[PDB]
């Protein structure tokens, strides 16, 4: 039934000499039939239910090898497969953990506009059911407000699969965020309080942050250069801009338009 | 007149702002003052 | 004929363009 | 005239109600302006694209084309779409304050 | 969703990708419209075996987005596969670009075609007369007279005097309609000087038009040449309306200049 | 059909609240605002 694949797909073959044959196996799919959604012949599903199971697992090992551009390649093709109104499996043991997995990595892509346009495809599966997708939408919601601890209580609660490469980018985009938000109007902080606001006990990682930005390494002190003094007393910036605007008042006042 | 091609389907304002304030806060605030004198 | 249907019709856009520019002169010239 | 207008509201009517691309397309659609659409198909035209900027997080730009979609409307009473825009117009203003 | 597989570097996926870029060219037309335009990269990468159909779908997608010349330069460089299909509502979209761009190019080339001339593609000039051959053979000569002026070319207008439409008075009442809408003296005299050396080369040489044109053209020796033929023919009856229309219309200085060529 | 818009108002309630509290009270403990906003935690009361 033209498979050539059912021996080494479930067991870990990490970046071995299968993926070149595997893509060449997927090349031989294209000579038989297109990956056009096959509007006719609904009974023949071996091009649809047996061929998409290759394409969803082909997205799965893309993230273990840290392959970011080819990761969204397979995931966009899966999105074009559940667009089909032809009756398929409604889901499997993977569809939540792949569609909401795209929700979790596009979170890390720092593009919030595409984060909320997925929400058309599942209205009820966010709060009242489908708890494994309730967890990513509640996560970025907690990243929206100031809440940081309850974010990492969700980093104590990863129920579905590993999610390892995603929360580590979510580590990294919080690390510069607190190293950003250490720069507020704070007083002297000793080398324990803001030393433990991220996670760390006392490595030299604090010297990486304390020499990246200010809050100078001293006798158990974070020095505050809370100046915010240089910018005011600007008459000229109105005096250039308003002199433009007052002439614009006289344009639509006297001369016929 | 009055068509709207359908594709799909004072006396009131000041108290509404006053309904906003004491919506769920001390409606009949009448007797707690009798009970706050011996406490406070 | 059909060839005259466009050549004579572009001929008056030539002729129309002056007139709106012309009264544009007289909105201010009569005021002075 | 009036072919640029009605063929785009009737293009949107389930493209909003689907997740198909259709929203950055209507950004790069040149047919945003038919420039005159008989005061009733024009009035809800700013509404159907008014929800588009709302649903993809464009807040402050949306509330002015929600308001313009409300005040170009006729004098009827059984108005259940006006029942919808009067709901939606100040959803996005709760998002702003 | 086929836009993601445009970096394979095995070329056979690209011909499998362009197999879907024609029949469903209206729904994910939304998608690959402005975000991805990587046609021109493989168009320039020396494979080739493709870049033919690749310029079609960009001639499709930049057309509706107002980038007509971006479609048109791809419509030029696409070759045969762009022009193999003309049974649609799309052939009206492309000849209203190209021939309109052609005639607004040739007006500039009516001024100065010599020196810094434009790179006239052979497809840019070869579908002009081909569609004009579609006009010569589809029985319409109220428009075969039309584009033959609109090409702003002398000899193809001279070519169509012998066509599948006979000459009782067609190409003779054309100049009656051409003199009225006659734009300048620059395009006028060049066309008018070749039409009347073939009127003498016609079967029955018409005499009032060859005089009316010549005073518009100011050849004070050429009417004396065809007067010499009428002296050679020796009948003053047909040597009459060539002469009193010459006296009635022409200038005094023209009649005082042509008289040297009559007495010699 | 508006629920996905309604669910994100919790960010706007708390920014309305923190403007209301900072305009009302001048010198307020951060271990008092959380009990008034029923946040159940002062350790993120610094964080909002």
């Amino acid at each position: 039934m033209y498979e050539q694949l059912k021996g080494e797909w479930n067991r870990k073959s990490p970046n071995l000499s299968k993926c070149g044959e595997e893509l060449g196996r997927l090349k031989l799919v294209l000579l038989e039939l297109n990956f056009l959604p096959t509007t006719g012949t609904k009974l023949t599903k071996q091009q649809l239910i047996l061929a998409r199971d290759i394409l969803e697992i082909g997205a799965q090992w893309s993230i273990l090898r840290k392959d970011i551009p080819s990761f969204e390649r397979y995931m966009a093709q899966l999105k074009c497969y559940y667009f089909d109104y032809k009756e398929q499996l409604p889901e499997s043991a993977y569809m939540h953990q792949l569609l909401g997995l795209n929700l979790l990595f596009l979170l890390s892509q720092n593009r919030v506009a595409e984060f909320h346009t997925e929400l058309e495809r599942l209205p009820a599966k966010d709060i009242q059911t489908n708890v494994y997708i309730k967890h990513p939408v509640s996560l970025e919601q907690y990243l929206m407000e100031g809440s940081y601890n309850k974010v990492f209580l969700a980093k104590g609660n990863i129920p579905a699969e590993s999610y390892t490469f995603f929360i580590d980018i979510l580590l990294d985009t919080i690390r510069d965020e607190i190293a950003g938000c250490i720069e507020k109007a704070y007083e002297k902080i000793l080398f324990t309080e803001a030393t433990r606001i991220l996670f760390f006990n006392t490595p030299k990682k604090m010297t990486d942050y304390a020499k990246k930005r200010g809050w100078v390494l001293g006798p158990n002190n974070y020095y505050s250069f809370a100046s915010q003094q240089q910018k005011p007393e600007d008459t000229t910036i109105p005096s250039t801009e308003l002199a433009k605007q007052v002439i614009e008042y006289a344009r639509q006042l006297e001369m016929i338009v | 007149m009055s068509e709207k091609k359908q594709p799909v389907d004072e006396d009131n304002w000041d108290d509404d702002n006053v309904e906003d304030d004491f919506s769920n806060q001390l409606r009949a605030e009448l007797e707690k003052h009798g009970y706050k004198m011996e406490t406070s | 004929d059909l060839y005259s249907r466009y050549k004579k019709l572009q001929q008056e856009l030539e002729f129309l363009e002056v007139q709106e520019e012309y009264i544009k002169d007289e909105q201010k010239n009569l005021k002075k | 005239a009036d072919g640029q207008a009605t063929l785009l509201n009737l293009l949107l009517r389930n493209y909003l109600h689907y997740s198909l691309y259709d929203q950055a397309e209507k950004l790069v659609s040149k047919s945003v302006f038919p420039e005159q659409a008989n005061n009733n198909e024009w009035a809800r035209y700013l509404y159907y694209t008014g929800r588009i900027k709302a649903i993809q997080l464009e807040y402050s730009e949306a509330r002015r084309t929600m308001t313009n979609a409300l005040r170009k409307a006729p004098q009827h009473t059984a108005v259940g779409f006006k029942q919808t825009v009067h709901k939606l117009l100040i959803v996005v203003e709760l998002l702003l304050g | 969703g086929i836009i993601s597989l445009l970096d394979e570097d095995e070329p056979q996926l690209k011909e499998f990708a362009l197999h879907k870029l024609n029949a469903v060219v209206n729904d994910f037309w939304a998608e690959i419209s402005e975000s991805v335009d990587k046609i021109e990269v493989l168009y320039e990468d020396e494979g080739f075996r493709s870049r033919q159909f690749a310029a079609l779908v960009a001639s499709k997608v930049f057309y509706h987005l107002g980038a007509f010349e971006e479609s048109l330069n791809y419509a030029l460089g696409a070759g045969d596969l762009f022009n193999v299909n003309d049974n649609s509502e799309y052939v009206e979209t492309i000849i209203a670009k190209c021939i309109d761009h052609y005639t607004k190019q040739c007006v500039e080339n009516a001024d100065l075609p010599e020196g810094e001339k434009k790179p006239i593609d052979q497809r840019l000039e070869g579908i002009v007369n081909k569609m004009f051959q579609r006009c010569l053979d589809d029985h319409k000569y109220k428009q075969a007279i039309g584009i033959a002026l609109e090409t702003r070319r002398l000899d193809v207008f001279e070519k169509t005097i012998l066509e599948s439409n006979d000459v009782p008075g067609m190409l003779a009442y054309s100049l009656k309609l051409c003199m009225s809408l006659m734009q300048n003296k620059q395009f006028r005299n060049k066309v008018l000087r070749v039409l009347v050396k073939i009127y003498m080369n016609l079967e029955k040489p018409d005499f009032i038009n060859v005089c009316q044109c010549l005073i518009f053209l100011d050849d004070p020796q050429a009417v004396s040449d065809i007067l010499e033929k009428l002296v050679k023919e020796d009948n003053l009856l047909m040597a009459y309306q060539i002469c009193f229309d010459l006296y009635e219309s022409a200038s005094q200085q023209f009649l005082s200049s042509v008289i040297q060529n009559l007495r010699t | 059909g508006t629920y996905t818009l309604i669910i994100r108002l919790r960010h706007n309630v708390i920014k309305t609240g923190v403007r209301m509290i900072s305009l009302s009270y001048s010198r307020i403990s951060l271990a008092d605002i959380a009990q008034k906003l029923q946040l159940d935690s002062p350790e993120d009361a610094e964080f909002i």
